[PDB]
C-alpha cells in the first residue's frame, strides 16, 4: 500500500522489528520551544507573558504612580526572510506593549483614580524563528543550541576520598533553589555533622534544628530510635527488639528462660537472631557495663528537688544509673546507637553544639550570616525567617519543589514554594541515612539533575533581565512623577531590551553559525545539547565529572555522537526519540506492559521516574500477540541490566534505534563498530560537502529519508495534487478537488532556491524531480536540495573499493582514487565565494568606483563594463579585477632620481591610488551575481540602475503571476454564487471571463452576492496595485549602510573545486583518508570481467581499528550492485515487464523474516519499468542500525546476483597484467567527501604585510603570514647544533626590520648573506621595561 | 597515530588494571582456617569450599565490607 | 601490585605464637604472623625472623641457640599443607581424566597424585574436587577440634602429593605441596621522580657508622641512639614508633643502612651515601 511517489525506488528493507513509534519531527526542540516562547498565552505560564507578569506592574515609591500591564503584540516584519538575507537586517519582528499608566490620588491608598493614560509602547525586536528553527540575525542563518544545566532542587554529593588523607568520604547535601539562599549539610572527618548557609562559615549543624523550634528531646527522638532499659528489682534489665542485634559484639551471656541461646564474646550472627525470634525473648537481663556507654535521651532531674540529674544526650555511667535509681524510674530511654547502621551523629554533634537553646541558636545564625551586627530578638527572628521562609526572598521554582519531593521519596511532586521543618528534617534524615549504608549518592551526570533549556527559556530570561534594568528607570522617572504629563512611553527606553536580546542572539556561547554544509549537519546541529555557556559549567571549573556517559543516557542523549577532541561530552547530541519534558528533563518513549502483554501504548518517561520500573529490551522476539517468546528476558532495572521473569517487565523500548542520534543512526552496520569509531564516523559524516550530482546511499539505514524531508532543504508538498508546470525555478502544484479550500481554491506554487551561498561556502541548490503532468501525494517531496536525491539523504557518492595495499600509495590511511572517479566529475563540488568591495569616505575624499584605473592598460580591464563592476559571467581567475576602485591620495611626494625619471619621460604622476577588489590569489571562477548596495546619499551609477530595472522587472513578473491566480479564485467564488440559484452553465465559458460581473441574476441574496464578490475583486485590484507599489519601493529605496560608507559592491564568484591529492575523504565508519595519487584508468586493478576498481583503500586499517563494519558494508554493497547489474542486463537486452517482475520480486522477498514485503503484483506494468530504471544503477538496501542484516542474509543476497559468496573476487593488477595471489575484497562502498579541501589548507608566504606593534609577519587573506615558529621548534633547532638557522629564524626572516629588507636585497642580488641586527620584539621589551622605573641598558664593549 | 588508537590503548589499560585488581583479590589457594579471623565462628563447608582459604565468616565479611563501603 | 640461618647466641622466643607438635615432635609452625626472636642473655632482643608458613623448627621458647643452627626452615617454593588432626586417610574425588591424573614418580618410587587445575580436567570430573578426607580407625572422618565439621583437605590444581591412600597422618604433616612492590609507572610517577618529593613515610636511615641503643622513651617519638667507633656520639633521634624498627639495641650499623622501611627519600641518599648513589637511585 504505497504511494505513487514512494515507488520511484522502493528501498529493500531488512530489519526484523515492527516500528510502532514513527520517527518524530526531528526539530521538535527548536520549534516547540520557540513556540512556547512567543505567543499570547491566556495563562500565567511560560512565554513573554511570564516576564511581563513578573516585572510588572511597576509601582512607584508608594506615591500613587503605577504603570501596569495590559497585553502585547508582534507586528509583522518589514523585511521577510530572503530579503533579510540579501540586505543584512536581523529578521526581527517589532514588539508592542499596551502599558497603562495609572496614577492614584494622594489622600488615597486605593482612592479614586485620577488618570489612566493608556498608550502602546515599543520595546526591542525579538528575532522571529524561521520555519526551520534558525534565526537570521545579521544576514547569516544562526542557531541557538539548547543548554543543559543543573535543575534547582536537592543533591547528595560525596567528594569522596582525597580530603583528610584517611580515605574517609564525606556526604554533603545541598538544597539549591531557583532563587534564594542555599543550604548545605556536610560531615567532618571527626564525623560530627555540620551545616552552612550560603557558602559562609560552618556551624554545629544542630543549631538550625534548634532554630526551628527543636529542643534536645525531640531532636533525639527524630534522629534516633529508642531502647529502654528497666530496673526490675535487680540489676538493669533491657528491652529486646530482636533485629537490633545484627552484626554486633556479644559482650555478655544472651540467655533466655534461664536457657542459653547466645553466649558471650561471640558475634550475634543471623543464626542467633533467628533463634531468638523463634524462642521469644523480649527483656534481657544484662549487666551494668553494657549500659555504661549508652546515651540517655530524655531529661532527668531529682523529683524531690527539681535539680538536673542528667541532661538530655549524656552518656550513662554507673553513677548516674545509681543516682536515678533512688528517684523511682523503671523506664530508661537510651539511643539505639551502633557503629554500623544506626550511627551516632546528631548526638555527637550536640556534643559539638556550643549553644544550649533556641534564642542562642538564632543569635548565632544572625552572627554567622553577617558579622558586626549585634544580635537582637527581632533582628534574629527577621533574619532567620527571611533566609528560608520568605515568599519574597526565597523560592524553589515548581521544578525545584518537584525535584525536592522526588529526591526525598516524597508523595506530591508539586507543592509549596518555601522550605519547612519537614523539608529540612527530611534532608537531614536522608543525609544521615546515606551515611548509614542504606541509600546512595546521586552522581552529577545523572540526567535527573540536568534540566534542559532551549531557545525559548533562554530568550525569556534575557528579556527578563531587560525588564529589570528598565524597571529601574521606570521607578526612577516615577520618583519625579508628574501625574498627567508623561505618557507611558517616556518612562521607558526601547534600546535597553533590544540591546540585551540582540546581545544574546548575536553574541553568545550558544547562538552560533549553522553548520549548514550538509542537511545532516543542520538537523544534527539544531538537535543539540550543550553543557557550556552562561549558567553552565565551563571546562576549567568542571571538569572531568561531566565528560562521562551515564546509564541514564539510554534513549535520552546519543552516546556515540559527541565532538571528539577538546570538549568531548560537553556537546551531547540529543537522541532520536528524545523530548523535553513538561518540567524540562529529557524524556523518551516506552511501550507500556500489562500483566504479560506488550501493549502498543507509548508512554513517556523522564529520567527520575525510570529506575523504579523495569524496562525490557527492544531486542526481544515477541510472539505475534504481545507475549514474550520466553518466560525470562533481558531487561535493565536500575542502571544494571539482567534477566527477568516474564511477569515482571513494565516497559519495552520503542524501537532498536532509540539509543542513538540522527547522526549515528545513519551508519549502516553501526552495530559492529568500536564506539570511538562510530563517534568519529558520525563526526565525519556531519562534514561531507554536497557533491555535484548527489547520488544516494547505496546502503542506508532507514532514517535517511526522514532526515532529508524533515530538514528544510527538500521542497515538501503542502497539499497533494497534479503537477501543472515544472521548471528549473518553480513548481506549480494544482491542488486536487478535495484538499482544496472552499473559497478561492487556486493552486499551490513553490519557488525553488537556485544557486546560492551557505555559511560554509557551498552550493545550496534545489532541483525538481517530479516532471510535468505527474501526480504527487500530500507530504511528498517535489524538489531535492543539496545532497538529497529523490528525498533520500545522499551525502556522498557510492563507488567501487578494493581492499589491498597497491604500492604504498595508501600507506597510513591514504587513498588511491582511480581517474574514473575524477573524469566523471562525481566529486566535483561547487563553492560559491563572496567577495565584497566597499567604497568608503576618507578625510581626503570619497573612494571612486570608476572603471578608470592607473598603471593597468586595457588588459585587466577587458572584463570590466562601462562602470567598474564586472559583467555577470566573465571567467575571472587568479589576480584579475572584479571591481575597479581608486582612492584619492594627495601628496604624491616625489623622491630623488625618480623625479629625474618623470622629467625624462614627462609621465604625469597620478593623484589616485589603485585599490580595486581583485580576486583572491588562487580561486578560478564564474562571477554568478553582482549586487550593488548604495548609501542613499549618492547618485546610483549606471550599473546599479541596470540592476534596479532588472530586479523590478522580475518582481513585477512575479507579483503579476500571483494576481492572476488570486483573481481566478475570486471568479471561482463568483461561479459558486451562480451555481446555487440560477447558474447558466455554458453561458459563462463562451464569453470573456472579465464580463461575468454583469451576468443576469434575480435580485435575491445572490444578486447581492454578485455585488459583494465584485467588491472583493476590486479590493484585490487595488490591493495588488499598492502591494506592487510597496515592492517597487523596497527595491527603489537606498540602503541604510554602516556609518561612513558610500556603496558596497558584492561579487559572487562560483568556483568549482574538483579533487586533488590532499582532499580528505572518508567512509561512514570512521576510516579517514587523504586521496594521494589520482591514477590513470589502465593502472588500476581489474576483476576478471574487466571493470577497474575505482578507489583502492588499505587492508591494514580494518583489524587495527576494529571497525569491521566497513567490510560488512562493502559486502552488502557488492551484493547490491550485483542486483543492479542483473536488472541492467535484463533491461538493456530488453526483456519485458514479466521477467522484471519475477526478478525484482525475488529480490524483495529474499528469505529471512522482514517487514518490507511489497508484492509487485499491484504495480502497474509501466511503474515497474520506472522502478527498474531507478534500480538499474543498483538496488538500494536499508539496514536499521542495531537491527541490521546478519551475515547469512548478505550471502544469500549475493547468491541472488551471481557474485562469489566469499565476497572476495580475484583481481588482476593493471600494470603487469598478472593475477593478485589470494583474492581481494571488492565492493561498492559509499564514500563521503569531507570539506577539508587541499586548496583551502595550502598556504605559502614569502613577503606579505606586517603587524603594527611588533614588526612581525601578519597577513590575513588566508592567514597570509608565516607559520608560527613556536617554542618547541626552537628547542628542536638547539638540539641540533644548528644556530645560524635559528638566528635567522627570528632575526632576519621575522623581526629585525632592517635585517629583513637587507636579506631581501641580498637574495635578489645573489649573495646569500645575512646581517642580523636585533629583534624589534626585544626592543619593545626594552621600552616596556623602561617605561616602568627599571633602567635596563646594554653595555657596549 | 590516529586519535582513536590512543583511546583504545587507554581503554585496554583501564580495564586490564581493573580486572587484574579484582583477580588479585580472590584467593583460590588454600590455607585452611576453620573459623573466623575476627569472631571465631566456624566457617561452614560451602563457603570454605567455594573460596579456599578465606579467613572470615560470612557475617564478619559483610560487616567489614560495609564499613569499607564508606571507603574507610 | 632457603632457611633462617641463625648467626648469634642467645635465648629464643616467638610472638603471635602458634604451632603444632608434629608426629616427629618438631614444634612445626602453623601460624604465619608469629615471629622468631633471638634474645641475648640481657632479656632484650638480638635478632628477628618473620616466621614462614608451615616452616620446620627444632628449638623452642626461651632457650639458647648458638650461631649456626638452621632451626627455621622453609621449602623455598612449596606451600606446606600441614594438618593438625590425628587419624587415617582416604581420597575422595581424585579420578583419572576428571580431577587428578595417574601420576607416578620414578625417582622416589611412589606416585604423587598432583592435583590438576581447572584447565587440565574434562567433563567427567569438571566440578569435582580433589578431597583428602581424614578418617578415624573406623573409616569415619576425624572431626577437627572446635567444629561439628569434618576434616577433609582441599587441594587446588598443581599440588604435588606427599603420600597416598592407606597412610596414617598426624599433626605437622604436609599432605600437599603447591609452589610460591607497587611500581606505579605512569608519567606522573616520572614527574614526581624528578621533583624529588619527600614520600609519605621516609625510610628512616642512619646518620653515622657506629653502635646503637635506645634512649628517651616516646614523648611522641621514641628515640634511637647512635654512638660511633669512638667519635661524635651525642646523636639520638626521634622516631615515630607507629612504624617498625629494623634495628636492635646492640648493632654497630654503617651509615646508610635502613633502620626502617619505606621508599627512602632522595635527600637522605644524597646526604648520606654519595652523589653516585643518588644518581643511580634516580
Ligand atoms: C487563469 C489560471 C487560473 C487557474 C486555472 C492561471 C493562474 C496562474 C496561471 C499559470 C501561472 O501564471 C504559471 C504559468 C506561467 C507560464 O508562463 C504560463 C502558464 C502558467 C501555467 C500559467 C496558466 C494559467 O493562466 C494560470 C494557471
Ligand atoms: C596498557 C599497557 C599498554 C599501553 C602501552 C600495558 C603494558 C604493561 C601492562 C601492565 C604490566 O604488564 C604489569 C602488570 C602485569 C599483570 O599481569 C597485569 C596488569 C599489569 C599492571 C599490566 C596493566 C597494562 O596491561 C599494561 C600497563
Ligand atoms: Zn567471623
Amino acid at each position: 500500500v504505497y504511494s505513487y511517489t514512494e515507488k520511484k525506488r522502493i528501498r529493500k528493507d531488512f530489519g526484523k522489528r515492527p516500528q510502532v513509534l514513527d520517527v518524530p519531527y526531528l526539530l521538535s526542540i527548536q520549534l516547540d520551544s520557540f513556540q512556547k516562547f512567543i505567543e499570547q498565552d491566556p495563562e500565567g505560564q511560560y512565554g513573554l507573558e511570564a516576564a511581563f507578569r513578573s516585572v510588572f506592574p511597576i509601582q512607584s515609591y508608594s506615591g500613587n504612580s503605577e504603570l501596569q500591564y495590559v497585553s502585547y503584540r508582534l507586528g509583522e516584519p518589514v523585511f521577510d526572510v530572503q530579503e533579510c538575507q540579501i540586505r543584512g537586517v536581523t529578521y526581527s519582528a517589532p514588539l508592542r506593549v499596551k502599558l497603562r499608566l495609572v496614577i492614584y490620588e494622594r489622600e488615597a491608598p486605593e482612592g479614586t483614580v485620577k488618570d489612566i493614560k493608556e498608550q502602546e509602547v515599543y520595546m526591542g525586536e525579538i528575532p522571529l524563528m524561521t520555519d526551520n528553527g534558525t534565526f537570521v540575525i545579521n544576514g547569516t542563518e544562526r542557531v541557538i543550541v539548547s543548554q543543559l544545566h543543573r535543575s534547582p532542587g536537592v543533591f547528595f554529593d560525596s567528594d569522596k576520598g582525597k580530603t583528610h588523607s584517611s580515605g574517609k568520604v564525606l556526604y554533603n547535601a545541598r538544597i539549591i533553589p531557583y532563587r534564594g539562599s542555599w543550604l548545605d549539610f556536610e560531615f567532618d572527618p571527626k564525623d560530627n555533622l555540620f551545616v552552612r548557609i550560603d557558602r559562609r562559615r560552618k556551624l554545629p549543624a544542630t543549631i538550625i534544628l534548634r532554630a526551628l523550634n527543636y529542643t534536645t528531646e525531640q531532636i533525639l527522638d527524630l534522629f534516633f530510635e529508642k531502647v529502654i532499659f528497666e530496673i526490675r528489682d535487680n540489676k538493669l534489665q533491657m528491652e529486646l527488639v530482636p533485629e537490633r542485634l545484627r552484626g554486633e559484639t556479644a559482650s555478655f551471656d544472651i540467655e533466655a528462660n534461664g536457657k542459653v541461646y547466645v553466649e558471650k564474646g561471640r558475634r550475634i550472627t543471623a543464626r542467633h537472631i533467628r533463634q531468638l525470634e523463634k524462642d521469644d525473648v523480649k527483656l534481657i537481663e544484662v549487666p551494668v557495663e553494657y549500659i555504661a556507654g549508652k546515651v540517655v535521651a530524655k531529661d532527668y532531674i531529682d523529683e524531690s528537688t527539681g535539680e538536673l540529674i542528667c541532661a538530655a544526650n549524656m552518656e550513662l555511667s554507673l553513677d548516674l544509673l545509681a543516682k536515678l535509681s533512688q528517684s523511682g524510674h523503671k523506664r530508661i530511654e537510651t539511643l539505639f546507637t551502633n557503629d554500623l547502621d544506626h550511627g551516632p551523629y546528631i548526638s555527637e554533634t550536640l556534643r559539638v553544639d556550643p549553644t544550649n537553646d533556641r534564642l542562642s541558636a538564632l543569635v548565632e545564625i544572625y552572627r554567622m550570616m553577617r558579622p558586626g551586627e549585634p544580635p537582637t530578638r527581632e533582628a534574629a527572628e527577621s533574619l532567620f525567617e527571611n533566609l528560608f521562609f520568605s515568599e519574597d526572598r526565597y523560592d524553589l521554582s515548581a521544578v525545584g519543589r518537584m525535584k525536592f519531593n522526588r529526591s526525598l521519596l516524597r508523595e506530591e511532586i508539586e507543592g509549596s514554594g518555601i522550605l519547612s521543618k519537614d523539608d529540612i528534617i527530611d534532608v537531614m534524615k536522608k543525609l544521615i541515612d546515606i551515611r548509614n549504608g542504606k541509600g546512595e549518592v546521586d552522581d552529577i551526570d545523572h540526567l535527573g539533575n540536568r534540566r534542559i533549556r532551549s531557545v525559548g527559556e533562554m530568550a525569556e530570561n534575557q528579556f527578563r533581565v531587560g525588564l529589570v534594568r528598565v524597571e529601574r528607570a521606570v521607578k526612577e522617572r516615577l520618583s519625579l512623577g508628574d501625574l498627567d504629563t508623561l505618557m507611558p512611553q517616556d518612562m521607558i527606553n526601547a534600546k535597553p531590551i533590544s540591546a540585551a536580546v540582540k546581545e544574546f542572539f548575536g553574541s553568545s556561547q550558544l547562538s552560533q553559525f549553522m553548520d549548514q554544509n550538509n542537511p545532516l549537519s543542520e538537523i544534527t546541529h539544531k538537535r543539540r545539547i550543550s553543557a557550556l555557556g552562561p549558567g553552565g559549567l565551563t571546562r576549567e571549573r568542571a571538569g572531568f565529572e561531566v565528560r562521562d556517559v551515564h546509564p541514564t543516557h539510554y534513549g535520552r542523549v546519543c552516546p556515540i555522537e559527541t565532538p571528539e577532541g577538546p570538549n568531548i561530552g560537553l556537546i551531547n547530541s540529543l537522541s532520536v526519540y528524545a523530548q523535553t519534558n513538561e518540567y524540562g528533563f529529557l524524556e523518551t518513549p516506552y511501550r507500556k506492559v500489562t500483566d504479560g502483554v506488550v501493549t502498543d501504548e507509548i508512554h513517556y518517561l523522564s529520567a527520575i521516574e525510570e529506575g523504579n520500573y523495569v524496562i525490557a529490551q527492544a531486542n526481544s522476539n515477541l510472539d505475534e500477540e504481545g507475549h514474550f517468546v520466553e518466560d525470562l528476558v533481558t531487561c535493565r532495572s536500575k542502571g544494571e541490566s539482567s534477566l527477568f521473569s516474564r511477569d515482571q517487565v513494565d516497559y519495552m523500548d520503542v524501537s532498536t534505534q532509540q539509543v542513538v542520534s540522527v547522526g549515528a543512526s545513519l551508519i549502516p552496520f553501526l552495530e559492529h563498530d568500536d564506539a570511538n569509531r562510530a563517534l568519529m564516523g558520525a563526526n565525519m559524516q556531519r562534514q561531507a560537502v554536497p557533491t555535484l550530482r548527489a547520488d544516494k546511499p547505496l546502503v542506508g539505514t532507514g532514517m535517511e529519508r526522514a532526515v532529508a524531508v524533515d530538514s528544510g532543504v527538500t521542497a515538501v508538498a503542502k497539499r497533494g495534487g497534479v503537477v501543472q508546470y515544472v521548471d528549473a525555478s518553480r513548481i506549480v502544484i494544482k491542488v486536487n478537488e478535495d484538499e482544496m479550500y472552499p473559497g478561492e481554491a487556486g493552486i499551490d506554487i513553490y519557488n525553488l532556491t537556485k544557486y546560492t551561498r551557505s555559511n560554509q561556502n557551498t552550493c545550496i541548490n534545489q532541483m525538481p524531480c517530479v516532471s510535468l503532468g505527474e501526480p504527487v501525494e500530500r507530504g511528498d517531496v517535489l524538489a531535492d536540495g543539496p545532497s538529497t536525491d529523490l528525498g533520500e539523504l545522499a551525502l556522498g557518492q557510492n563507488m567501487r573499493v578494493a581492499f589491498m595495499p597497491w604500492n604504498g600509495y595508501n600507506f597510513e590511511d591514504s587513498i588511491l582514487v582511480s581517474e574514473r572517479v575524477v573524469q566523471e566529475d562525481r566529486f566535483t563540488t561547487i563553492h560559491i565565494q563572496e567577495l565584497a568591495c566597499v567604497s568608503r569616505d576618507t578625510k581626503l575624499g570619497p573612494e571612486e568606483i570608476t572603471a578608470d584605473i592607473p598603471n593597468v592598460g586595457e588588459a585587466a580591464l577587458s572584463k570590466l563594463d562601462e562602470s567598474g563592476i564586472v559583467y555577470i559571467g566573465a571567467e575571472v581567475t587568479g589576480g584579475d579585477i572584479l571591481v575597479g576602485k581608486v582612492t584619492p591620495k594627495g601628496e604624491t611626494q616625489l623622491t630623488p632620481e625618480e623625479k629625474l625619471l618623470r622629467a625624462i619621460f614627462g609621465e604625469k604622476a597620478s593623484d589616485v591610488k589603485d585599490s580595486s577588489l581583485r580576486v583572491p590569489n588562487g580561486v578560478s571562477g564564474t562571477v554568478i551575481d553582482v549586487q550593488v548596495f548604495t548609501r542613499d546619499g549618492v547618485e546610483k551609477d549606471k550599473r546599479a540602475l541596470e540592476i534596479e530595472e532588472m530586479q523590478l522587472k522580475q518582481a513585477k513578473k512575479d507579483l503579476s503571476e500571483e494576481l492572476q491566480i488570486l483573481e481566478a479564485g475570486l471568479f471561482s467564488r463568483i461561479r459558486a454564487v451562480l451555481v446555487a440559484g440560477g447558474v447558466e452553465a455554458e453561458k459563462l465559458d463562451k464569453l470573456p471571463r472579465d464580463r461575468w460581473l454583469e451576468l443576469g441574476l434575480t435580485d435575491e441574496e445572490k444578486q447581492n452576492q454578485l455585488e459583494q464578490l465584485a467588491e472583493q475583486y476590486d479590493e484585490l485590484k487595488h490591493e495588488f496595485e499598492k502591494k506592487l507599489e510597496a515592492k517597487r519601493r523596497k527595491i527603489t529605496q537606498g540602503d541604510d549602510l554602516a556609518p561612513g560608507v558610500l556603496k558596497i559592491v558584492k561579487v559572487y564568484l562560483a568556483v568549482k573545486r574538483r579533487i586533488q591529492p590532499g582532499d580528505k575523504m572518508a567512509g561512514r565508519h570512521g576510516n579517514k583518508g587523504v586521496i594521494s595519487k589520482i591514477n590513470p584508468i589502465e593502472d588500476m586493478p581489474y576483476d576478471e570481467n574487466g571493470t577497474p576498481v575505482d578507489i583502492v583503500l588499505n587492508p591494514l586499517g580494518v583489524p587495527s581499528r576494529m571497525n569491521i563494519g566497513q567490510i560488512l558494508e562493502t559486502h552488502l554493497g557488492m551484493a547490491a550492485k550485483g542486483i543492479g547489474d542483473k536488472i541492467n542486463a535484463m533491461l538493456k537486452q530488453q526483456q519485458e515487464v514479466a521477467k522484471l517482475r519475477e526478478f525484482i520480486q525475488r529480490a524483495y522477498d529474499l528469505g529471512a523474516d522482514v517487514r518490507q514485503k511489497v508484492d509487485l503484483s499491484t504495480f502497474s506494468d509501466e511503474e515497474v519499468m520506472r522502478l527498474a530504471e531507478n534500480l538499474r544503477k543498483g538496488m538500494p538496501i536499508a539496514t536499521p542500525v542495531f537491527d541490521g542484516a546478519k551475515e547469512a542474509e548478505i550471502k544469500e543476497l549475493l547468491k541472488l546476483g551471481d557474485l562469489p559468496t566469499s565476497g572476495q573476487i580475484r583481481l588482476y593488477d593493471g600494470r603487469t597484467g598478472e593475477q593478485f595471489e589470494r583474492p581481494v575484497t571488492v565492493g561498492y562502498m559509499y564514500m563521503l567527501k569531507l570539506n577539508h579541501l587541499v586548496d583551502d589548507k595550502m598556504h605559502a608566504r614569502s613577503t606579505g604585510s606586517y603587524s603594527l606593534v611588533t614588526q612581525q609577519p601578519l597577513g590575513g587573506k588566508a592567514q597570509f603570514g608565516g607559520q608560527r615558529f613556536g617554542e618547541m621548534e626552537v628547542w628542536a633547532l638547539e638540539a641540533y647544533g644548528a644556530a645560524y638557522t635559528l638566528q635567522e629564524m627570528l632575526t632576519v626572516k621575522s623581526d629585525d626590520v632592517n635585517g629583513r629588507t637587507k636579506m631581501y636585497k641580498n637574495i635578489v642580488d645573489g649573495n646569500h648573506q645575512m646581517e642580523p641586527g636585533m629583534p624589534e620584539s626585544f626592543n619593545v621589551l626594552l621600552k616596556e621595561i623602561r617605561s616602568l622605573g627599571i633602567n635596563i641598558e646594554l653595555e657596549d664593549e | 597515530s590516529d586519535e582513536a588508537d590512543e583511546a583504545y590503548s587507554v581503554t585496554e589499560q583501564l580495564t586490564m588494571t581493573g580486572i587484574n585488581r579484582i583477580r588479585q583479590k580472590i584467593n583460590a589457594h588454600g590455607i585452611p582456617v576453620y573459623l573466623c579471623e575476627a569472631c571465631g565462628n566456624p566457617i561452614p563447608e560451602a563457603r570454605r569450599k567455594i573460596f579456599p582459604g578465606v579467613t572470615l565468616c560470612v557475617e564478619c565479611q559483610a560487616y567489614q565490607e560495609r564499613q569499607r563501603k564508606h571507603y574507610a | 601490585g632457603s632457611s633462617i640461618q641463625v648467626k648469634n647466641k642467645g635465648s629464643i622466643k616467638l610472638s603471635n605464637v602458634k604451632s603444632v607438635v608434629n608426629s616427629s615432635g618438631k614444634l612445626v609452625i602453623t601460624s604465619r604472623n608469629t615471629e622468631l626472636k633471638l634474645i641475648d642473655e640481657f632479656g632484650r632482643t638480638k635478632e628477628s625472623y618473620k616466621v614462614p608458613y608451615g616452616a620446620v623448627l627444632a628449638k623452642g621458647d626461651g632457650e639458647q641457640v648458638a650461631g649456626g643452627e638452621t632451626v627455621a626452615n622453609w621449602d623455598p617454593h612449596t606451600m606446606p599443607v600441614i594438618t593438625e588432626v590425628s587419624g587415617f586417610v582416604r581420597f575422595t574425588d581424585m579420578i583419572d581424566g576428571q580431577t587428578i591424573t595417574r601420576q607416578t614418580d620414578e625417582l622416589t618410587g611412589l606416585s604423587s597424585l598432583v592435583v590438576l587445575d581447572s584447565a587440565e580436567r574434562t567433563a567427567g570430573g569438571k566440578d569435582l574436587r580433589p578431597a583428602l578426607k581424614i578418617v578415624d580407625a573406623q573409616g569415619n572422618d576425624v572431626l577437627i577440634p572446635g567444629t561439628d565439621m569434618p576434616a577433609q583437605y582441599f587441594l587446588p590444581g598443581k599440588a604435588i602429593v606427599q603420600l597416598e591412600d592407606g597412610v596414617q597422618i598426624s599433626s605437622g604433616d604436609t599432605l600437599a605441596r603447591i609452589p610460591q612492590k607497587d611500581i606505579t609507572g605512569g608519567l606522573p610517577r616520572v614527574a614526581d621522580l624528578f621533583e624529588a618529593r619527600r614520600p609519605k613515610e621516609p625510610a628512616i636511615l642512619a646518620e653515622i657508622s657506629g653502635i646503637v641503643s635506645f634512649g628517651k622513651e616516646t614523648k611522641g617519638k621514641r628515640r634511637l641512639v647512635i654512638t660511633p667507633v669512638d667519635g661524635s656520639d651525642p646523636y639520638e633521634e626521634m622516631i615515630p614508633k607507629w612504624r617498625q624498627l629494623n634495628v636492635f639495641e646492640g648493632e654497630r650499623v654503617e651509615r646508610g643502612d635502613v633502620i626502617s622501611d619505606g621508599p627512602e627519600a632522595p635527600h637522605d641518599i644524597l646526604r648520606l651515601r654519595g652523589v653516585h648513589a643518588v644518581t643511580r637511585y634516580i
